[PDB]
């Protein structure tokens, strides 16, 4: 097992040091490389530490920038990037012995920006009006400038699923992100089934229950 | 540095049909006994998971269909009955000399029958025009292909300003788009006006499809 650090938010300039704890073999024993991902974009090598020695060997792209370190005491590596920038946002990976396989930690997110936290405004979506009679109504809510992702939403306290999208956030020129989260419904039930969306933002501990009602005209 | 060269850079592909993507490295990467070249699949939002090391080599869990081939320089990996939950990105990596090294990549996308998007619209809520702010949203969900345009019209006239598009990806199970527009006036302009309609312009129809409402 490999069980990363939580996730990391940072100010461009300022550093970020990522915890790697291993178990379930000998650790000085295999090289332990870290690979980023971007959000939406490929995997990306960074380095590797052999845990024995402490020699290492970074990609071009971040020598003199980021710095592999091991605590053989408690099996646990580390990386350290300075000098962050909004373009080190991603998620970051150990993996062991990545050239012969194998083992990745379930990665840790960071997030590089001159935005603070931030918890989302909740707007609904109204019941989509419709000119003729019956047919299929979407509903939402709009989870709109937080700070950072991620945002988890369910409905009726997880008890409607059927139908349900909540799309990826995008980031907005504000430097924060807002999403939606969707449900298609029958029509014929806006009259008598009530809906909340449940929006919880842990990274600034805001939690918000919306209900989600027909316009008054409706 | 060994360059490895993925192509092609996107496949689209119907379930059921095979396909094969090519990786080459700038040299051999044979040695011992073995060709230090693996394939791995990154599906949206996840981390990379091995299917081949080796150049042929088949993780255990990994099904037969993907099969990966070649050494020296020329590999491929090959994905028989292809399906939506397919749907990821491929990298091959060299693992001979360091630094290690991916492939740009092989974003395999899959093909199926055209839909229609399903629009709804929704007005401003309550509690945005409490304050100073009314958006307007419409979700054009489950559709293909993934081109698609969506217009929005003020009392009979477009409003190309302060408009925000999203699109989901491929879905995991059908393969489908989704995709949400969202128009963002002041309180004020929504006031103002009375007609708002997105109209959505995508090949399954002749004619935009067209949602609507009147304050």
């Amino acid at each position: 097992q490999l069980v990363q650090s939580g996730a990391e938010v940072k100010k461009p300039g300022a550093t970020v040091k990522i915890s790697c704890k291993v178990s379930g073999y000998t650790f000085t024993d295999y090289y332990i490389n870290w690979m980023q991902q971007a959000p939406g974009k490929g995997l990306e090598w960074i380095g590797r530490i052999y845990p024995g020695y402490g020699n290492t060997k970074y990609n071009d792209k971040f020598k003199g920038r980021v710095t592999l370190t091991a605590d053989t005491s408690t099996d646990t590596a580390y990386m350290e990037l300075s000098s962050l920038r909004s373009e080190d946002t991603a998620v970051y990976f150990c993996a062991r012995s990545l050239t012969f396989f194998d083992v990745w930690g379930q990665g840790t997110m960071v997030t590089v920006s001159s935005a603070s936290t931030k918890g989302p405004s909740v707007f609904p979506l109204a019941p989509s009006s419709k000119s003729t009679s019956g047919g299929t109504a979407a509903l939402g809510c709009l989870v709109k400038d937080y700070f950072p992702e991620p945002v988890t939403v369910s409905w009726n306290s997880g008890a409607l699923t059927s139908g349900v999208h909540t799309f990826p956030a995008v980031l907005q020129s504000s430097g924060l992100y807002s999403l939606s989260s969707v449900v298609t419904v029958p029509s014929s039930s806006l009259g008598t089934q009530t809906y909340i969306c449940n929006v919880n933002h842990k990274p600034s501990n805001t939690k918000v229950d919306k209900r989600v009602e027909p316009k008054s005209c409706d | 540095d060994i360059e490895l060269t993925q192509s092609p850079a996107s496949l689209a592909v119907s379930l059921g049909q095979r396909a094969t993507i090519s990786c080459k490295a700038s040299q051999s990467v044979d040695y011992d006994g073995d060709s230090y070249m693996n394939w791995y699949q990154q599906k949206p939002g996840q981390p990379p998971k091995l299917l081949i090391y080796a150049a042929s080599n088949l993780e255990s869990g990994i099904p037969v269909r993907f099969s990966g081939s070649g050494s020296g320089t020329d590999f491929t990996l090959n994905i028989h009955p292809v399906e939506e939950e397919d749907a990821a990105t491929y990298y091959c990596q060299q693992s001979n000399e360091d630094p290690f090294t991916f492939g740009s990549g092989t974003k395999l996308e899959i093909e199926r029958a055209d839909a229609a998007p399903t629009v709804s619209i929704f007005p401003p809520s309550s509690e945005q025009l409490t304050s100073g702010g009314a958006s307007v949203v419409c979700f054009l969900n489950n559709f293909y292909p993934k081109d698609i345009n969506v217009k929005w019209k003020i009392d009979g006239s477009e409003r190309q300003n302060g408009v925000l598009n999203s699109w989901t990806d491929q879905d995991s199970k059908d393969s489908t788009y989704s995709m949400s527009s969202t128009l963002t006036l002041t309180k004020d302009e929504y006031e103002r006006h009375n007609s708002y309609t997105c109209e959505a312009t995508h090949k399954t129809s002749t004619s935009p499809i067209v949602k609507s409402f009147n304050r």
